């Protein structure tokens, strides 16, 4: 069979729950750096050249150029922490 | 086999374990994904009409021979 | 030589019988994954964007683009079984692809494909027999109506008002008995108040 | 130096009769699943989605783009039976294939084609005026009529009730007997229900 | 009456196109059986006879002619060597029994796919129209020939 | 260096020479196999799609994409046989091609080409001399007329009724026999009734109405027709008629081969490699047969020269068999004509030795 | 009749092999010899035999062409035999 | 495989497997007696059953026929010792998982 032509994605078995955890380890780790009071600041800077430099958690998984679907689900994670309470979002 | 699998039982052992108690127990002796063990599901509140199931056996089995005929699969271009 | 027109497929008997099983199988395996009340969705990411992300086998196999015909058929199962009773979708779809799994042994023995195809028929008569032949014989009665329309209402989000759910499914049905169609049963999602709100006009 | 065009065909001797041949034969084989009673279909798709499930070999010679001349030539037999008649459709084109097979095998065994065909003309007519007096004159005789009826629906869907269409068939044809004119047989193809309800 | 409008009625419009298809073609041979009263009888069994028929004459025929008579009569043995692969069963076996139980039995001995063995066509009640294997006789055979004698594929560009 | 611009191909001798030798026996072997009662016909299938099945040479050369030079030359041999005596298209293409396998040999002996025609010249017209002398001159005899109208009418589409079409051609030519004219029997088939009805409009002018089944049976009973207004017209141009078979072919071969002896120098060689060819076609009969033929053609020359060359080649009997007797005549300018054509023709090629391939 | 009779039939037409060799070594085609000496041998009985130094069939106790029994009898015993062992082997160990 | 059914635990695939097993030699039989093997364990485990297991597969006659009749008769320590051998070798080699042999 042909199912998803070129360019298609579809990743089973251990093969993707696999990328899934280096997929949150390596985003975590990230703003891992940027928690307590000294805090190892960012500094995102997008594609138009916008220089970002933030310490937040959430306002750096909100600029961080994701492509892996499992990884997004932790800027969502900083989005909800973020809307509820605010600091923190780094831990969860 | 996939329900107890699906449940982190092992499958081929929860199996034959509802297999002996199937023929002990009840028609209804199945699998309780739910306590990690054989269980009379009719006591546990999980039935479903006699038609899913008749229906289940007699698709896809068509199907099989549907397929198992077409001795070639030919059609140019 | 050229016998066949430029660019064809031509699979023989003991070439084709092996595409078709393996086809099938491992559609079959694919959402084998998702089925029980502990399934596993799948994210199901199309051309243009809009993800599907489903529980339900034939969700699944009708969002899925494809190209061998042979796994088309399966769709066809899920299609069929989810018009015919809804739920149990992946079931007829992972049978299938185990009923093609065992017989290919005996293909790979000797065993003529048509011989099999006359067995497992046979199989199936008998299965449907016994099957049936002890099932809880149920009675009209607004109770056993109620049965099979509240525990099929809940694991979902819908449980939260099944107890009313259920009254209402069973007096859209109750009417529409002229056997019942799920044509003359007539859905309206509005949006205002709430489930618990829900009204069955008739 | 070439005496046609860097395109054109002219296989000569043997490489055309062999090429011929096996172009007829492998499309015998082919429809060769669906002979007679009980056989297996070609679920048949051309470019356009047009799947096309069927049974008979005519249909299936219709549907399928032939690109090699002598198999054309099967098509013609197919559409020629299935005229006439019908069944054995997929008999007439099995027959021809095996036939230009064994034709090749005397080839090779050093014997002119020529040669081949008066044996095969000399059998073919014994053949045929063998059957001829060593059948039966049975009757109108329904008994009969309900064999032959039985006998070509089977090997097909209808094969299910092929019973109850038999009676059928044999009955608005024994009611326009005389003269055989199907063109007073109107038949009316009513989706829904089973193939059981249809009556006459 | 003088008419008889046959109202169909299948599961989906697929099998409808068939029932309706398979009925027109059953009408037509019949049209062959209202205009000759004759019937042979299936199982292989004519062809089984002809295939023996042709041999006896592809012996006692010197030339080459013996040779193709030969194979003529061989490839009229595949019509029941079909049926019975068709049907699972095999083929060696029957072309075998068929062939000796045929010699012994007359052209009343045929395949039964049912039964996976050689019976009696004509208390089995399997009757076929004289029409329809007179053609393939005639249009099968010959047809044969053409393909045969064109020893050339030529063509312009 | 470029003394000429890349587009026009040019070969050296030998080089050119060659290349005409097979290319013209190459196509001459392609007709071979379609010569004779059990000729194989041809599936010609141009760029359109429209099958054609035919015998005769003149049908296949000329659906034939041809852009070989030689071939083309061997396309307006059989055009010209069929335009003028019709029958036999074929032979004239075979005889030819053999004239090619023949010459070579000497051309490998240094042979020079030019030198080649005069044996193969000096044969050809004693050979249509020897003709001459074997040949039957009958009589308004409608005996004889008719017999060699069904002669030509025989193994086509119109062999069910050549006896009245015989009768209809040998009508519409005894009719404009005024010193007859083919410019006076005009034909015109018509779709409806069976070939058993056809008539003979009248009368130095003759409608030949032709009825037939479908649109291509009718052609072909035109097409026999065609060649039976031609033959008859022949022998009533010249009261010479021969005996085909192959006969003919064998008395020449053996003739060519004596005088060959008397004659010397080089023409010798030729004559004798000229009658050799004049075997081919025998041969090719007992060929499309199904026959040996090295044993036959062997076995018709010791029965030739013991029967006289009245005896031929049998392809219906398979084995050798006088065909006057067998009734298995032709039209004596056919001959005459199918010699010429040919061996002219081949005397092109061998004054060809260079070629400025197109593309 | 059952798989055994495509056994004895080609075991006959292995045996026409021998008459079909002495053609072919004689220049005369094998195939027309062994439909005149098969079809001829109907007919003449078991005085049918081959004539190469004629190039047709003719009769062989005219002829004073005689075998002795021995002869024949041990080949088809023999080969036949020895041959049914050679089929009953389906793995040897030779050399490479 | 009765007997594996009265008795559960993933030892009753086990006992299934064995005596699917145990089918081989009858199935070899008809295999190097020309019949189709299966056709063969067809009419054999069918016969067998309904006549008692006194019934075997008659590689002579092609097909099912009483054994003591045809005088095929073997010593129990035949068969007995047969699959103990048999079984004892097997049952070792299950229990290899690594083999390091240098040289």
């Amino acid at each position: 069979e042909g199912p998803l032509s070129v360019f298609g994605d579809r990743s089973t078995g251990e093969a993707i729950r696999s990328q899934n955890v280096m997929a949150a380890a390596s985003i975590a780790n990230i703003v891992k750096s940027s928690l307590g009071p000294v805090g190892l600041d960012k500094m995102l800077v997008d594609d138009i050249g916008d220089v970002t430099i933030t310490n937040d958690g959430a306002t750096i998984l909100k600029l961080l150029e994701v492509e892996h679907p499992a990884a997004k689900v932790l800027c969502e994670l900083a989005d909800l922490q973020d809307k509820e309470v605010g600091d923190g979002t780094t831990s969860v | 086999s996939t329900l107890a699998e699906n449940a982190g039982l092992n499958p081929i052992s929860t199996v034959t374990e509802l297999r002996n108690r199937h023929a002990q127990g009840e028609k209804t002796t199945g699998i309780n994904v739910r306590k990690g063990g054989i269980s009379n599901i009719l006591e546990e509140l999980v039935v479903q009409p006699l038609l899913v199931s008749v229906s289940a056996l007699t698709l896809a089995t068509e199907t099989v021979r549907s397929i198992l005929k077409i001795d070639d699969v030919v059609n140019t271009r | 030589g050229r016998g066949k027109s430029a660019y064809q497929d031509r699979d023989k008997p003991a070439q084709i019988r092996f595409s078709n099983i393996s086809a099938a199988k491992a559609v079959a395996d694919a959402i084998r994954t998702s089925l029980g009340p502990k399934g596993m969705d799948k994210m199901i990411q199309d051309g243009k964007g809009d993800v599907t992300i489903t529980n339900d086998g034939a969700t699944i196999l009708k969002q899925m683009q494809v190209l061998h015909p042979a796994a088309r058929m399966l769709v066809e199962l899920s299609k069929a079984q989810d018009i015919e009773a809804g739920d149990g979708t992946t079931s007829v779809v992972i049978i299938a692809g185990s009923l093609l799994d065992s017989c290919t042994k005996l293909l790979q023995k000797g065993i003529h494909p048509t011989i099999i195809s006359e067995s497992f028929q046979k199989a199936l008569e008998k299965g449907i027999e016994i099957l049936t032949d002890m099932s809880r014989p149920v009675e009209s009665d607004r109770e056993t109506l109620l049965n099979s329309a509240a525990t099929s209402l809940n694991s979902k989000v819908v449980s939260q008002y099944s107890s009313l759910l259920s009254p209402m499914s069973v007096d859209a049905v109750m009417k529409v008995i002229d056997s019942v169609d799920l044509r003359d049963i007539k859905i309206v999602k509005k949006l205002g108040g709430t489930i618990d709100d829900c009204e069955l006009v008739e | 130096v070439n005496i046609f065009k860097a395109g054109a065909d002219e296989e000569r001797a043997e490489t055309a009769r062999l090429s011929s041949f096996i172009g007829a034969i492998a499309i015998g084989d082919l429809v060769k699943s669906t002979l007679g009673p009980k056989g297996m279909d070609k679920i048949l798709l051309s470019s356009d989605a047009s799947l096309m499930v069927t049974n008979d070999g005519a249909t299936i010679l219709k549907n399928i783009g032939v690109d090699n001349p002598a198999a054309k030539v099967l098509v013609d037999m197919s559409r020629v039976q299935d005229d006439e008649v019908g069944d054995g459709t997929t008999s007439v084109t099995v027959l021809a294939a095996e036939l230009l097979r064994e034709a090749e095998s005397l080839i090779a065994k050093k014997i002119h084609p020529q040669t081949i065909i008066a044996g095969w003309r000399e059998a073919t007519k014994a053949a045929r005026q063998a059957l001829l007096n060593s059948a039966v004159d049975h009757g109108k005789f329904r008994q009969d009529l309900m064999n032959i009826a039985g006998t070509t629906l089977s090997s097909k869907l209808l094969t299910h009730h092929k019973d109850h269409f038999t009676k059928l068939a044999v009955e608005a044809v024994l009611r326009l007997k005389g003269s055989g004119n199907l063109e007073a047989i109107h038949v009316i193809k009513k989706l829904g229900g089973s193939l059981a309800d249809s009556y006459l | 009456g003088e008419a008889c409008t046959i109202v169909l009625r299948g599961a989906t419009q697929q099998i409808l196109d068939e029932a309706e298809r398979s009925l027109h073609d059953a009408l037509c041979v019949l049209a062959q059986t209202v205009k000759d009263s004759r019937t042979v009888y299936g199982g292989g069994c004519s062809e089984m006879l002809m295939a023996h028929a042709v041999t006896q004459l592809a012996s006692r025929t010197p030339g080459k002619e013996a040779v193709a008579m030969e194979s003529y009569a061989k490839a009229l043995r595949m019509l029941p060597t079909i049926i019975a692969d068709n049907a699972g069963y095999d083929s060696a076996d029957l072309v075998a029994q068929l062939r000796a139980a045929h010699s012994e039995g007359k052209t009343t001995a045929g395949l039964d796919m049912k039964e996976g063995t050689i019976g009696d066509m004509s208390v089995l009640g399997i009757t076929e129209s004289f029409q329809v294997k007179r053609q393939v006789l005639l249009s099968a055979a010959e047809a044969a020939e053409v393909i045969l004698r064109v020893d050339n594929i030529i063509k312009a560009a | 260096i470029i003394k000429d611009q890349d587009r026009k191909s040019r070969l050296m001798g030998l080089e050119a020479l060659k290349s005409h030798i097979m290319a013209a026996k190459a196509v001459a072997n392609t007709m071979k196999t379609s010569l004779g009662p059990n000729g194989l016909d041809k599936m010609m299938v141009d760029k359109d799609g429209d099958v054609t099945v035919t015998n005769d040479g003149a049908t296949i050369l000329s659906m034939m994409d041809v852009d070989h030079q030689i071939a083309k030359l061997m396309v307006e041999l059989s055009k010209s046989q069929d335009d003028e005596i019709g029958d036999g298209t074929t032979g004239v293409v075979v005889l030819a091609g053999a004239l090619l396998e023949e010459a070579e040999q000497l051309l490998d002996r240094g042979i020079h080409p030019i030198r080649i025609a005069d044996g193969y010249e000096q044969a050809a017209r004693i050979a249509i001399e020897h003709l001459d002398k074997i040949s039957d001159s009958v009589l308004k005899n409608t005996e004889p007329l008719i017999q060699t109208a069904k002669t030509t009418l025989g193994s086509k589409v119109v062999n069910s009724c050549h006896r009245q079409m015989a009768e209809i051609a040998v009508n519409a030519v005894l009719t404009v026999a005024d010193d007859v004219d083919f410019e006076l029997i005009k034909v015109e088939g018509k779709v409806g009734g069976r070939l058993e009805d056809t008539k003979l409009i009248k009368s130095r002018a003759v409608t030949i109405f032709i009825r037939g089944g479908n649109k291509m049976i009718i052609e072909e009973a035109k097409r026999s027709l065609h060649d039976a207004l031609c033959v008859i017209r022949n022998l009533i141009r010249d009261n010479r008629v021969v005996y085909g078979g192959g006969a003919a072919e064998i008395s020449c071969a053996l003739a060519v081969s004596q005088e060959a002896d008397k004659c010397p120098t080089l023409e010798q060689y030729a004559m004798r490699a000229f009658a050799d060819a004049l075997e081919v076609i025998p041969m090719a009969l007992a060929e499309n047969s199904g026959m040996n033929p090295i044993q036959t053609m062997t076995e018709v020359r010791a029965r030739q020269v013991k029967e006289n060359p009245a005896l031929g080649i049998d392809c219906l009997h398979k084995g050798t068999n006088d065909m006057k007797h067998q009734h298995v005549i032709e039209t004596l300018i056919g001959k005459k004509q199918q010699i010429s054509l040919a061996t002219q023709m081949v005397r092109m090629i061998l004054k060809i030795d260079d070629i400025r391939k197109p593309g």
